[PDB]
């Protein structure tokens, strides 16, 4: 069976640069290679067929080249919407096989996080539960740390964090931090604080509210 | 029109079986093949097998253990994949895709998220995320929806029935105590809310529920 090697597994390039993804077949397959794009949470989408043939409705900055064993997918000037996983697939010999995929990442300018904190909803409280939600949005680079304080003292239990993948709209990252407490516990405190530390500033970006 | 329709999700008990469907529309030719492709969370695309509806013949990936059985119904123009004796190894998104006999997958279905677990289906609770009264704002304001306590994956979250996609992102679910939780964030010009409505729509395919939650300023 035809093995398709895609290396490197991640490409990082600066906005507007040209980028080239590599696909290597374990034996010669003429031009029977096709390329797909898959964004986060989306299904694959055909970009190039038969190594170099353009597909209707695909931006003209996408092109493909090569024949035999070595194939290239190129993007002429990378932009944010190109952030995605890219797969090659051969149809020269049975069975059809797929490459293991290359992730495109874009190295954009630093941006500090936009921080927002949210008190539990009336509706949640009714149910005996309290979740305080903090968004750290549209930052870059991805490294970032978040700290909860309750009445001025650090809180670590009940905190669950979630990070998006790089954003295909602006090449940034975002993160959510969620502190979950019972209604009781939540009411035995006044001040809830979400603190974001990120290389864009030496001091934390801090957001708080008071329960009353 | 959407060329290939798959259900959003299927929950299957360990050792049980399920039949995925893929309903096709658009031009259909005797040369059409319907392919199925498996994708494990955070992994690549794996070819499972193919069927030619005009003749009913199916072939399967010989490198992997055969869990699938492909059939098709020409009358309803629908392809089926029967997965049998599932384990947690079988949890994945399964796509169907159409090939015109010329080697490439011109169109793909949206995929069915199959979760193999003994846990029970649970619809999510959807809570608004509106800023507290002391929050200051600039030219933009940020709102949210907290989607909590659901099983299994996935949920789809849109804002204003899809019309609002700029300034939106939805975080990956975190799982705890056999329940998932996530939030979705939306940012609009501050001048525009609350005068213009902002609402999150939360679909949870595995429980057949679709819930709306309007986001209003806190009282």
């Amino acid at each position: 069976d035809i093995l398709l090697t895609q290396s490197p597994a991640i490409l990082s390039v600066s906005p507007g640069e040209r980028v080239s993804f590599s696909c290597r077949a374990s034996q010669s397959i003429g031009t029977d290679i096709h390329w797909y794009q898959q964004r986060t949470n989306g299904s694959p989408r055909l970009l190039i067929k038969y190594a170099s043939e353009s597909i209707s409705g695909i931006p003209s900055r996408f092109s493909g080249s090569g024949s035999g064993t070595d194939f290239t997918l190129s993007i002429n000037s990378v932009e944010s919407e190109d952030i995605a996983n890219y797969y090659c697939q051969q149809s020269n010999r049975w069975p059809f096989t797929f490459g293991s995929g290359t992730k495109l990442e874009i190295k954009r300018a630093d941006a500090a996080p936009t921080v927002s904190i949210f008190p539990p909803s009336s509706e949640q409280l009714t149910s005996g539960g309290a979740s305080v939600v903090c968004f750290l949005n549209n930052f870059y680079p991805k490294d970032i740390n978040v700290k909860w304080k309750i009445d001025g003292s650090e809180r670590q239990n009940g905190v669950l964090n979630s990070w998006t993948d790089q954003d295909s709209k602006d090449s940034t990252y975002s993160m959510s931090s969620t502190l979950t407490l019972t209604k009781d516990e939540y009411e035995r405190h006044n001040s809830y604080t979400c603190e974001a530390t990120h290389k864009t500033s030496t001091s934390p970006i801090v957001k708080s509210f008071n329960r009353n | 029109q959407v060329q290939l329709q798959q259900p959003g999700a299927e929950l299957v008990k360990p050792g049980a079986s399920v039949k995925l469907s893929c309903k096709a529309s658009g031009y259909t030719f005797t040369s059409d093949w319907i392919h199925w492709v498996k994708q494990r969370p955070g992994h690549g695309l794996e070819w499972i097998g193919e069927i030619i509806p005009s003749y009913g013949r199916a072939n399967y990936n010989e490198k992997i253990q055969k869990k699938a059985t492909l059939t098709a119904d020409k009358s309803s123009s629908t392809a089926f994949m029967q997965l049998s004796s599932l384990t947690s190894e079988d949890s994945a998104v399964y796509y169907c895709a159409r090939e015109r006999g010329d080697g490439y997958f011109a169109v793909w279905g949206a995929g069915t998220t199959v979760t193999v677990s003994s846990a029970k289906t649970t619809p999510p609770s959807v809570y608004p995320l509106a800023p507290g009264s002391a929050a200051q704002t600039n030219s933009m304001v940020t709102l949210g929806c907290l989607v909590k306590g659901y099983f299994p994956e996935p949920v789809t979250v849109t804002w204003n029935s899809g019309s609002l996609s700029s300034g939106v992102h939805t975080f990956p679910a975190v799982l705890q105590s056999d329940l998932y939780t996530l939030s979705s964030s939306v940012t609009v010009p501050s001048s525009s809310w609350p005068s213009e409505t902002v609402t999150c729509n939360v679909a949870h395919p595995a429980s057949s529920t679709k819930v709306d939650k309007k986001i209003v300023p806190r009282d």
